[PDB]
């Protein structure tokens, strides 16, 4: 059971790791939009 | 941009709760 | 061992993903402060 | 071997992790490079 | 600007196919 | 901004102190 919770806790952290991915792909959206305003 | 600023922080709030329930199951 | 091994890299490896969502929450705050700055 | 898979399976979650904080780094350059743009 | 943006995206799109190879590994 | 992308790099630096000692658990 031991190895069965270490496995369900680094399933968890990598659906942790792939909300921030995801959230790093809005940011390059959100700079991408500053620099599409300043050079509109 | 503040829409996608703000999508990144929802998405920042749910890797926050995804940690802390790593951290519980860790403690079991 | 070899288990509670795992455990104390994953409680570490947990430890750098909160580093880096804090990063991201300061990234926010900068991107908010140039758009802030250009629509002044 | 369950022992050897999830510790290969953490080594991997790991290099995920760099390549998103150097992801960061590189958006850090990027906010840089349009608030030095804006400051000119 | 816009190569730092592409660079991060290069570095985001490798961090996704590294967590899908800990996934299949973690099935495993 | 300059204080959010510094505070945003240091926070990097720290991720990768603790990648780093995360790596070198995994090793023993």
């Amino acid at each position: 059971q031991a190895i069965d919770n270490l496995r369900a806790s680094l399933e968890t952290t990598n659906q942790a790791i792939e909300a921030i991915r995801q959230a790093g792909q809005e940011m390059i959206l959100a700079v991408q939009g500053v620099q599409d305003y300043i050079n509109n | 941009v503040e829409e996608n600023l703000k999508k990144a922080e929802e998405k920042l709030k749910k890797a926050e709760e995804l940690l802390k329930k790593s951290e519980e199951i860790l403690k079991k």
